[PDB]
RNA sequence: CGAGAUGGU
RNA sequence: CGGGAAACCAAAGUCUUUGGGUUCCGGGGGGAGUAUGGUUGCAAAGCUGAAACUUAAAGGAAUUGACGGAAGGGCACCACC
RNA sequence: CCUUUAACGAGGAUCCAUUGGAGGGCAAGUCUGGUCGCAGCAGCCGCGGUAAUUCCAGCUCCAAUAGCGUAUAUUAAAGUU
C-alpha cells in the first residue's frame, strides 16, 4: 500500500521495479538463459532426427486409447526425443533408420491433451510431408 | 507529521460537504489556502469566508451553498508547459463544458483558462468541480 | 501434525547427507 | 439372479457371462498365454505357450468387469512394433480352457 | 475382434468407397457476392419466430 | 378473442387518474418521483414504440432428498432508442412464464436518460452528460463523452443497453469479473440511471414548485369515484 | 467414558 | 457514515469523483525453504537461497442437502420392557 | 517487358479456384452409410463401450479469396509489474 511520491525519488522507484521483475515466471526463464541450454532445440521453430523406434502410449483416463508416437535422435546435438504422429494409418509411412522433421506441439514446451509427457509431432518423413501421403497426392520414393 | 497544510484544507472541506454541513472550520490558515478559496468563491462554488487573529498562524471559517461536488490537491507539484495542459485537463475534468485546474504562476495563482489567455505556465495546485 | 513431521523426516536426511558427503574429501 | 459381491450398488446392469457363451480360437496376431504375476496401475505379467514372456494391459472395455488373477488364461493381442508389449483381449474360464486343451489348440504347458 | 488391438489404420480401411456425385460449376468473385445477396436480402419468405439457419434437415 | 377494451381496470389513485384525465407524461410522474405499480400506465403513454430483448436465460438449482430440483432464469431488456430503458429478471418452473414475468418488471423499472455534447452545442445531443460509473457485485462500469460519429466502443452486453437508451457515441471501461452478465447488466444499468441526478452549473438556478397531481385532481378522485 | 478396522458392479 | 466477494470493520471509512509523508514486502499449484557457494556456532543448527522437470486448477466467503461413536424435544409390538 | 496496331481466338459437358470448417467459445446440418472406449478426433471444456450434431466417407451449407493453414520469437488484450 505505501508507496513513496516525493519529486527526488526516482532512483527508488527505477530500481525496485527492475529487482520484482525477477518475480514473474515468464520474464525469468527469457533472461537467465538456462532454459535456451535446456530446450532440446536451441532456439530453433523445427529440428532434423532420425528415427530409433515405434511405440505406443497408454492415454490418461477419462478416456482409452493406445496413441502411436515414435523415438527420435536429433542431429546437431545427439539428444532423444518423442514425438507424435498425427491421423488415422500414418505410422504405415515412417520406417526405421530414416530423417523426420519435427515440429512443436503447439503450447510453447508443455504437453497436449490426453497424451502423457509427449511435447513434439512429426511434419516431414524421408523429405515428403505426411499431408502429402495421407491425401494420395505423392508417395516416398523407392 | 503535517507535512503539507493545503491537502488539509481541501480533505476538511470535502468530507464536511459529503455530510451536508453548512460551515466548516479550517486551520492552520496560510496564504496559499486564502488565494485557493478565492478562486473557488469567483467561479460561484462556494460562499463567503472569515479569518480569525489569534497570535499562531490564524483560523478561517467557511459558508457552503451545496454545489461542490470535488476539491482535491496532487501532492508533488509538477511543472507543467501549455503544449502538456491538454493532458492534464483530459486526466482530471469531467466533462469538456466544466471544472477547473488550478495552477500557480510567476503572474499569480489562477485558472487553467487564464493561463491560456495570459500564455504562461507553471506548477499544479489542484481542482475543483 | 503431517507439515511437522515432513519438516523433522528432511532434518534427519539432511543431517545423514551432511555426514555422508564430508566424510569424502 | 445370486450376487457373489455384497454392497448398496445395484444401479448397474447385470453381468450374464451365460447361454451362447461360444468358443473363440485365434486369428493371426493373436496368442494364448498364462498370468505369471500381477502389478498395479492396470498390468501384468504373462507367459505365452511358445515361450516369449511379455508386460501386458487390460483393455478399457475389461476395467471393473472381468478380473483377471495369477494362474489365469487369457487371450493376448500382438503389436507389429514394440513386440515386448501386448494387450487382453478374453479370459477362459476353467470350463472352456479343458475344452481348448481337449481341441489340441493348448501345448501341454496350461495349468487348470 | 478381428486381427489384433493396436492395428493402425483400421476404420480408414474398413470403410466403403463412394465417387463424387457432382457435375456443374459454381461462379466465382462478383458473381457469387451478387448470388449471395439476392438469396439473403431481396426476396425472403417470413417464419414464426423460432426462424430456421441455411441448412436445415428436418 | 378481439382486442375490446376493459381489459384494465385502475387499482391506485395514479392509475384512476392516468385513464381519466390530463396527466399528460411520463415526466410528470417522475418529478414527483411517484413509484409505478400497474404495467398498463407504461403501455399507455410509450406503447409500440417499445422494443424487447432477451439478454440471457440460465438454469439454477436446490439440492433435496429425491433430486437436484431446477428452475429457469430469464434477463430482459425493453426501451424505446429515444431517452427511456428499462431492465428485468424473474426465475421460474418453465422458460415461458420466466421470459413473460421478466417483461412486465422490464416495463415497471424504466428511468429517463440524460444527453449532451461532446464540443460545441451544434444540432440536438448525442453523448453522456459528463464521465459516469456504476456497481455490482464486484463488477464496475464507467462512460465517457465522445466526439460526433464514433458509435459504442464497448463489449456486446452493455452496447445493447446503451443502444436501447438512445445514445449514438461513447467510449467505456469495465473492471473485475464481467464475465457474470447479470451483475455486467446492473452495473450499466445503475451507470445509465445515475446520468439525471448529477448536479451540473446548467442546474444551478433556484427550483420553482407546484401542486402535485393528487391535489390538482383532489375533487375528481372524490365526486364519482372508489 | 470396555472393545468398534475396511469398501468391484 | 461509508466500505467489502462476503464473513465483518468507526476503521478494514474519507478510491475510476483514482496523488498527506515514509520503511518492509506478494505475483497460478508443485519440485522447495530442497541442491550448491558464502557466513555465524562447541554441537544442535540459524541466516542468505536456485533450476531442470511437472500440472488445469489449488484456494476464500456464503447457500440448500446428506451425514456424526454432537446436543434438545416427540414417536413405533415390521422397536424394546 | 510495358504501351500502340493489322490477322486468328468462347456456350459452359470449358479458356473447369483454392485453403480450412459445420457441439460450445465462433459464421454454418438435433441429413444418409461405415466403425463400436477400437481406429481416431480434441489449443481449452470435451467426443467414441451397436440408434456418434464431434472419428471415416457422400450430399448440403459457412468464412476469407489468388490465396489459406501450421510451428516458434514478439507487441496489444495485461489495472496479470
Amino acid at each position: 500500500m505505501g508507496k513513496c511520491r516525493g519529486l527526488r525519488t526516482a532512483r527508488k522507484l527505477r530500481s525496485h521495479r527492475r529487482d520484482q521483475k525477477w518475480h514473474d515466471k515468464q520474464y525469468k526463464k527469457a533472461h537467465l538463459g538456462t532454459a535456451l541450454k535446456a530446450n532440446p532445440f536451441g532456439g530453433a521453430s523445427h529440428a532434423k532426427g532420425i528415427v530409433l523406434e515405434k511405440v505406443g502410449v497408454e492415454a490418461k483416463q477419462p478416456n482409452s486409447a493406445i496413441r502411436k508416437c515414435v523415438r527420435v535422435q536429433l542431429i546437431k546435438n545427439g539428444k532423444k526425443i518423442t514425438a507424435f504422429v498425427p491421423n488415422d494409418g500414418c505410422l504405415n509411412f515412417i520406417e526405421e533408420n530414416d530423417e523426420v522433421l519435427v515440429a512443436g506441439f503447439g503450447r510453447k514446451g508443455h504437453a497436449v491433451g490426453d497424451i502423457p509427457g509427449v511435447r513434439f509431432k512429426v511434419v516431414k518423413v524421408a523429405n515428403v510431408s505426411l499431408l502429402a501421403l495421407y491425401k494420395g497426392k505423392k508417395e516416398r520414393p523407392r | 507529521v503535517r507535512m503539507n497544510v493545503l491537502a488539509d484544507a481541501l480533505k476538511s472541506i470535502n468530507n464536511a460537504e459529503k455530510r451536508g454541513k453548512r460551515q466548516v472550520l479550517i486551520r492552520p490558515c496560510s496564504k496559499v489556502i486564502v488565494r485557493f478559496l478565492t478562486v473557488m468563491m469567483k467561479h460561484g462554488y462556494i460562499g463567503e469566508f472569515e479569518i480569525i487573529d489569534d497570535h499562531r498562524a490564524g483560523k478561517i471559517v467557511v459558508n457552503l451553498t451545496g454545489r461542490l461536488n470535488k476539491c482535491g490537491v496532487i501532492s508533488p507539484r509538477f511543472d507543467v508547459q501549455l503544449k502538456d495542459l491538454e493532458k492534464w485537463q483530459n486526466n482530471l475534468l469531467p466533462s469538456r463544458q466544466f471544472g477547473f485546474i488550478v495552477l500557480t504562476t510567476s503572474a499569480g495563482i489562477m485558472d487553467h483558462e487564464e493561463a491560456r489567455r495570459k500564455h504562461t505556465g507553471g506548477k499544479i495546485l489542484g481542482f475543483f468541480f | 501434525m503431517r507439515a511437522k513431521w515432513r519438516k523433522k523426516r528432511m532434518r534427519r536426511l539432511k543431517r545423514k547427507r551432511r555426514k555422508m558427503r564430508q566424510r569424502s574429501k | 439372479n445370486k450376487g457373489k459381491g455384497g454392497k448398496n450398488r445395484r444401479r448397474g446392469k447385470n453381468e450374464n457371462e451365460s447361454e451362447k457363451r461360444e468358443l473363440v480360437f485365434k486369428e493371426d496376431g493373436q496368442e494364448y498365454a498364462q498370468v505369471i504375476k500381477m502389478l498395479g496401475n492396470g498390468r501384468l505379467e504373462a507367459m505365452c505357450f511358445d515361450g516369449v514372456k511379455r508386460l501386458c494391459h487390460i483393455r478399457g472395455k475389461l476395467r471393473k468387469k472381468v478380473w483377471i488373477n495369477t494362474s489365469d488364461i487369457i487371450l493376448v493381442g500382438l503389436r507389429d512394433y514394440q513386440d515386448n508389449k501386448a494387450d487382453v483381449i478374453l479370459k477362459y474360464n476353467a470350463d472352456e480352457a479343458r475344452s481348448l486343451k481337449a481341441y489340441g489348440e493348448l501345448p501341454e504347458h496350461a495349468k487348470i | 475382434v478381428h486381427g489384433s488391438l493396436a492395428r493402425v489404420g483400421k476404420v480408414r480401411g474398413q470403410t466403403l468407397k463412394v465417387a463424387k456425385q457432382e457435375k456443374k460449376k459454381k461462379r466465382t468473385g462478383r458473381a457469387k457476392r451478387r448470388m449471395q445477396y439476392n438469396r439473403r436480402f431481396v426476396n425472403v419468405v417470413p417464419t414464426f419466430g423460432k426462424k430456421k439457419g441455411p441448412n436445415a434437415n428436418s | 378473442g378481439k382486442a375490446e377494451d376493459k381489459e384494465w381496470l385502475p387499482v391506485t389513485k395514479l392509475g384512476r387518474l392516468v385513464k381519466d384525465v390530463k396527466i399528460k407524461s411520463l415526466e410528470e410522474i417522475y418529478l414527483f418521483s411517484l413509484p409505478i405499480k400497474e404495467s398498463e400506465i407504461i403501455d399507455f403513454f410509450l406503447g409500440a414504440a417499445l422494443k424487447d430483448e432477451v439478454l440471457k436465460i440460465m438454469p439454477v438449482q436446490k439440492q433435496t432428498r429425491a433430486a437436484q430440483r431446477t428452475r429457469f432464469k430469464a434477463f430482459v431488456a425493453i426501451g424505446d432508442y429515444n431517452g427511456h430503458v428499462g431492465l428485468g429478471v424473474k426465475c421460474s418452473k418453465e422458460v415461458a412464464t420466466a421470459i413473460r414475468g421478466a417483461i412486465i418488471l422490464a416495463k415497471l423499472s424504466i428511468v429517463p436518460v440524460r444527453r449532451g455534447y461532446w464540443g460545441n452545442k451544434i444540432g440536438k445531443p448525442h453523448t453522456v452528460p459528463c464521465k459516469v460509473t456504476g456497481r455490482c457485485g464486484s463488477v464496475l462500469v464507467h462512460l465517457i463523452p465522445a466526439p460526433r460519429g464514433t458509435g459504442i466502443v464497448s463489449a456486446p452486453v452493455p452496447k445493447k443497453l446503451l443502444l436501447m437508451a438512445g445514445i449514438d457515441d461513447c467510449y467505456t471501461s469495465a473492471w473485475s469479473c464481467t464475465a457474470t452478465l447479470g451483475n455486467f447488466a446492473k452495473a450499466t444499468f445503475d451507470a445509465i440511471s445515475k446520468t439525471y441526478s448529477y448536479l451540473t452549473p446548467d442546474l444551478w438556478k433556484e427550483t420553482v414548485f407546484t401542486k402535485s397531481p393528487y391535489q390538482e385532481f383532489t375533487d375528481h378522485l372524490v365526486k364519482t369515484h372508489t
